């Protein structure tokens, strides 16, 4: 009596397409557990119906026919999670994709578990330095936060993640285990090429020792872009949960969202706005609810997001885009005009926010960076408002003197992510008037040499500001006499 | 009885009953599970199977999986003992504290006061806010709306309320948050208690949490304002003390029931919406209310889908609403906060025979001179301002400042604007203004008028700004 | 094994199977026809019946016909015996010179090429094309795509291209004609005949050719795509040496698809395209690529449905190359040809570390004023230049001549221009364009600049104007 097929364990596929098997049989499978083709295909039950199971397919469903044997696996679907990682690029599943052996793990994780609860977590309160002046003054990031990084395409986006992710080496190649920054980095229907290159320049950084790179790529199948980013999430919880540090960039979730949306309508799931599963929002707020920081009673770690959306023709109010707008604790909102400007990065000071606010920053940049954002906002507008120098008195002249310089300061080349008293140092120049009588075509110019000088000279002050933390009485009395000065002589 | 699962697609589930079919609105428990999963029967499709809802997780539900009816819809522990807790969408405590025992349990669905129940008092609730209190002026026991696009302030203007309000309260306070960010309900929290609103030794805590998060399958987030909204009709019938109720946010309730209409299989509303949207929010929105037994002062916060106000949903609320307040992204934009759109917020108290002649009279008064510097915006911007009559310049001039005068350092953006919060009293807004329409202070600088509390900071500021 | 037609509804026909049901992706022929006629598996429907797609007209079908499994996916003719050939979706010869002898064939569908495979040297490409090099340099092996909204300058472009690049090449290039003008297919081939990268009398042509355009049925435009890429395929791997492959164009791939998706019975998704577009389009667009095996140029043009860049399908494009030519009706109809848009059109090579620092700093340069012009032009627009300050109305001038400046005569197209095709040089376009920048010009006349090679013309064109 041969009884390795009977109908409760496994099943035979009754019709296949565009990568959805409608298995019969199947009797006892959870909803969402993953079950294997006789090809050694993976798949994921998602329509658990009256005579038939709606299996979503983790592959070429060109190997799969009519009768196939489906088998369950028990298990709702999961992956290695794990220090292992670190250093490697890994598909959807976990699987190596670098072709340096096979992954350490000795963990798995599912991919979907709900967020922590109110409970467990506290206060987002230590910094996530970025290295980017516009971002750490403007638009600060905690730990366990979640920011926005949103624009058309080309406009920069990608970049802020790279240099967020190589800015991190400063603690990771040092002592304390606190502040070190363990990231992940997720393609999305990107381009394997690209990733190629985007791994190469982090190898050249001396980064990938402390990224995993999560990669469902272009040609990979929906399911597999789809879930990607849930598995990048589980693999970034693992620090999250042991009191370590993780940083997750999720590049981009507008391919995932389209991955979702044909992964569904192929279930024959009715379209929705847009022809978007009525889901979608949920689709990315489950996701990026993951993202947070953990109280000490759970090991104080973290989990800190930066998920990245497409934008079409500048339009942030799009319903995608609003979407996840209302998900995260702000973005940073790129535009094509600031950067064919000069602009770079195109950040856009009045769309973009930190709902964290100052919390996320060290005193030293509070010090300096505590009002300058409605500072900058009040500045658009009068800037706007005397396009036509309408007698315009003095306490605005002021305001457009500083608006100016301050925006030249704001500005950033790419691949160099400054230290946090670095900046400071900088800002502190503007903001303190010093810098309201050179010529702002000067000023980019004068950040070079300034930087020069006290970062070779002066360090005992640089260590000082970053050391305390804060801008003590003298400090603050040693930076105005070496800013300056050092304008004068510059200004020679 | 107990049926059976027969099928499971996302957070909708079919079950088979052999005898005794659960009427619609029941709560199933299902059974064989590590945690609680309650089931709402959503509707009879017919050969004794009921379509439901899930109030949590589908994920290892199994086909012919058992399911018992409770015979009765999501009843949740209300009273007293609710207070200082947090409780989940199927009453459930949250915070580790162990069980919530209370002598009753209410279920979540029940039927809107009926119109001899209804109360007309109309006492105006001063805020300290400058922007709500001269021109929108919310109402002691009316419905409050607070209006806004994704980040503008929706949340920090409920959180100041909470502050500037409920701290001083007297009664109860029901702050449900549905669908919206965890994050936040951890901050709330912790911060009730820091300020003893919340109290973990006693029985002093004035105020009952429930949360039903952006991290919750689409049926926790159709009923946690059910729940929220049942614990405070309790304080308001049972007991009667006057309740103060916090909705954030309230269009998460539609966005919820938008996301399984689908599979409930419905022909799409416009804009992607379920038929029944505006039914479904009249059945609820009508609970959320003042009656003679007791005193709802509910505030609820409006998110407005891709900014536009025309959409459906937000569309919908405003005919529920007694006082609006609409926040403007272009507004917040310039680095106004409160982003509050002067020309689109309204309070049905804004009556002069109400809040009197003067308070009335500056109101309108400042709406006239933006609305006025509104119109010239887009001409001056290309035509210059030179051809303007001295008389139009000066309303260009007394308009900078008002929209100035109107922002205002909240206690709870500190982290935000790098400004200690200031509350403003009703006289002193009034007067403020009063004194800027009357030309009395055409000499400060606008810029004295940015960010500042009462009119007086906005001197001190001239000089301050005087070099 | 033998299958039964049970459906036909235009291009996509449902054949039943009794003993063997073939596997997805695999080819059939139609039974009792004067030509050729292959079905490509698409879908198990279930009740051992397989819908599949018709590689060519399915009129005269009839419910009940016999259907044979093919055993195997559509398989073309790979070789260097393809090179000076024209051929089909199918691989079948269509310029009457014979049968392809080839020893290999390879199928159409093939996996792309894994990530270990990948690439990451970035060479530039010169082109002689001012606008192109000097704002969206194209690169060595690298994916170029060529956006343009109805008779915007695409194929001109392309040949022009040809022209400039593949004439010079030595290796191989493979030309694919999709869902474009027969007509052009006829304008090329003879033209490469002419020009000797088509010989009919010795094994030295350079080109092989493949096509499948505006007349066929939705079927083979869905595919031919897939074919002329195979071809390339084998001289990239099995050969070792530089591949050029031109498409035109890829847009007709993605309509393609539209046109039988709803035919295969599925819920369209925006736009009324497939829901599979993205991941169709990926597939196949991972498989033009270069690798460490070999190096392919590929330049692909994209039409632009109703000129909107948001439709779906070159919404969905951008993703998967490394420069993007974006063409534009408003400047063509300035007369500016190429039509390029200098603030549209990017290149992954625009880096200071790969074009150095003197080519990063002009074009950003450039860039940086014609966006500053751009912003005047809504006052510029009501009032013109009167009101313009002086310092404004030097940024409009400069930009006018930039603009200009970025024009050109391409061989390809002097029957229209009335001009002599130019070919301008790297440091040629930095300098012209530095010069310009730093008011070295302030004196010469925007229609100076207009339609010329090097900036030496511009000022000689100038006397000319007197
Ligand atoms: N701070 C910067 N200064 C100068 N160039 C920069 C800066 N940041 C990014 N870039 C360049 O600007 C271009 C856009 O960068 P990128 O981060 O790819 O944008 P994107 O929005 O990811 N583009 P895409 O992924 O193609 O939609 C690239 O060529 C970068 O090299
Ligand atoms: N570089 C050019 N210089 C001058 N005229 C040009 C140029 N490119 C295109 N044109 C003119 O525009 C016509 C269309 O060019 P063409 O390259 O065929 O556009 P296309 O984008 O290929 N059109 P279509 O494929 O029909 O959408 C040409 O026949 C010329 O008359
Ligand atoms: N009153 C305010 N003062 C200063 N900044 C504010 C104020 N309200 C909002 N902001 C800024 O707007 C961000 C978003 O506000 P939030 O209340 O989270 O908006 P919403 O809830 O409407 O999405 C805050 O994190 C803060 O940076
Ligand atoms: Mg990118
Ligand atoms: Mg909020
Ligand atoms: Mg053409």
């Amino acid at each position: 009596a041969d009884t390795s097929v009977d109908l409760e364990e496994t099943g035979r596929v009754l019709s296949i397409g565009d990568g959805i098997a409608r298995v019969h049989g199947l009797r006892n499978v959870q909803a969402e557990e993953m079950v294997e083709f006789s090809s050694g295909l993976k798949g994921m039950s998602l329509n658990l119906e009256p005579d038939n199971v709606g299996v979503v397919v983790f592959g070429n469903d060109k190997l799969i026919k009519e009768g196939d044997i489906v088998k369950r696996t028990g298990a709702i679907v999961d992956v290695p999670v794990g220090e292992e990682l670190l250093g490697r690029v890994v598909d959807a599943l976990g699987n190596a994709i670098d072709g340096k052996g096979p992954i350490g793990s000795k963990a798995r994780r599912r991919v979907g578990l709900k967020a922590p609860g109110i409970i467990p977590r506290i206060s987002v309160r230590e910094p996530m330095q970025t290295g980017i002046k516009a971002v750490d003054s403007l638009v600060p990031i905690g730990r366990g936060q979640r920011e926005l990084i949103i624009g058309d395409r080309q406009t920069g986006k990608t970049s802020i993640a790279i240099d967020t992710i190589i800015n991190q080496k400063r603690f990771n190649d040092g002592t304390d285990e606190k502040k070190k920054l363990y990231c992940i980095y997720v393609a999305i229907g990107q381009k394997r090429s690209t990733v190629a290159q985007l791994v190469k320049r982090l190898t050249d950084a001396d980064a990938m020792k402390y990224t995993i790179v999560v990669s469902a790529t272009a040609s990979d199948a929906a399911p597999l872009q789809y879930l990607a980013p849930y598995s990048g999430c589980s693999m970034g919880e693992y620090f999250r949960d042991n009191g370590k540090h993780a940083l997750i960039i999720y590049d981009d979730l507008s391919k995932q969202a389209v991955a979702y949306r044909q992964m569904s309508l192929l279930l024959r799931r009715p379209p929705g706005r847009e022809a978007y599963p009525g889901d979608v929002f949920y689709l990315h707020s489950r996701l990026l609810e993951r993202a947070a920081k953990m109280n000490d009673a759970f090991g104080g770690g973290s989990l800190t997001a930066l998920p990245v959306i497409e934008t079409q023709a500048g339009d942030v109010s799009a319903y995608i885009p609003t979407n996840v707008i209302s998900i995260t604790d702000g973005q940073i909102f790129l535009e094509t005009e600031l950067f064919y400007k000069g602009i770079r990065p195109a950040i856009n000071v009045g769309l973009s926010v930190s709902r964290v606010g100052s919390a996320a920053q060290t005193r030293a940049m509070k010090q300096v960076a505590g009002t300058m954002k409605l500072e900058l906002a009040q500045y658009r507008e009068v800037a706007a408002f005397a396009q036509f120098g309408s007698d315009l008195d003095a306490a605005t002249q002021q305001l457009l003197s500083r608006g100016v310089r301050l925006t030249e300061l704001l500005k950033q080349g790419q691949y160099s992510p400054m230290a946090i008293e670095e900046q400071v140092a900088v800002i502190y120049a503007g903001v303190r008037g010093y810098l309201d009588k050179l010529e702002p075509s000067k000023i980019t110019k004068f950040e070079n040499a300034f930087l020069s000088h006290v970062i070779s000279q002066h360090q005992a002050l640089l260590g000082k500001i970053r050391t305390d933390g804060k801008i003590s009485e003298e400090s603050d009395a040693k930076l105005k006499e070496i800013v300056t000065n050092f304008l004068a002589g510059f200004e020679a | 009885t107990t049926g059976r699962i027969v099928a499971v697609i996302g957070a909708v589930v079919d079950v088979q009953f052999d005898e005794g079919l659960p009427p619609i609105l029941n709560a199933l428990e299902v059974q064989g599970r590590e945690t609680r999963l309650v089931l709402e029967v959503a509707q009879h499709l017919g050969e004794s199977t009921v379509r439901t809802i899930a109030m949590d997780g589908t994920e290892g539900l199994v086909r012919g999986q058992k399911v018992l009816d409770s015979g009765a819809p999501i009843r949740i522990p209300v009273g007293p003992e609710t207070l200082g807790r947090i409780m989940n969408v199927i009453g459930e405590p949250i915070d580790e504290r162990g069980p919530i025992k209370t002598k009753q349990f209410a279920a979540i669905h029940a039927e809107a006061p009926e119109f001899v129940e209804m109360s007309v008092e109309q006492e105006i609730l001063v805020t300290g806010i400058k922007v709500v209190d001269l021109l929108a002026p919310y109402a002691k026991g009316g419905k409050i709306g607070l209006f806004g696009g994704a980040g503008v302030g929706k949340t920090v203007l409920i959180m100041e309320l909470i502050n500037n309000v409920a701290k001083a309260h007297g009664g109860y306070s029901v702050f449900a948050g549905v669908g919206e960010r965890t994050r936040e309900g951890n901050d709330l929290y912790h911060e009730m208690i820091e300020s003893g609103v919340i109290n973990l030794k006693d029985a002093t805590s004035k105020v009952a949490l429930v949360y039903g998060q952006m991290n919750e399958p689409p049926g926790a987030r159709a009923r946690v304002a059910l729940t929220g909204l049942t614990v405070a009709e309790y304080f308001r019938d049972q007991e009667g003390q006057d309740v103060l109720l916090f909705i954030d946010n309230i269009f998460r309730f539609t966005q919820a029931g938008s996301e399984v209409s689908a599979l409930l299989g419905r022909i799409p509303s416009a804009v992607g919406y379920q038929p029944t949207l505006a039914t479904d929010m009249g059945t609820m929105q009508e609970r959320i209310t003042t009656t003679k037994k007791g005193s709802i002062t509910s505030v609820q916060a409006i998110y407005v889908p891709a900014d536009d106000l025309t959409d459906p949903a937000p569309a919908t609320t405003f005919a529920h609403l007694d006082a609006t307040t609409v926040l403007s992204r272009a507004i917040a934009e310039l680095g106004i906060y409160p982003a509050v759109d002067p020309l689109d917020s309204t309070s049905r108290i804004m009556d002069p025979n109400i809040v009197g002649s003067e308070h009335y009279d500056v109101a309108r008064g400042v709406q006239k001179i933006l609305q006025d510097y509104k119109s010239l915006q887009d001409i001056i911007a290309i035509l210059g301002m030179d051809e303007l009559s001295e008389e139009d310049k000066l309303t260009v001039s007394r308009a900078r400042k008002i929209q100035r005068f109107l922002s205002q350092p909240f206690q709870v953006a500190e982290v935000f604007t790098g400004h200690l919060g200031k509350l403003v009293p009703l006289k002193e807004t009034i007067k403020g203004f009063q004194q800027i329409l009357a030309g009395e202070y055409d000499h400060l600088p606008e810029q004295a008028f940015y960010m500042v509390g009462p009119i007086e900071e906005a001197v001190a500021k001239a000089d301050k700004l005087a070099e």
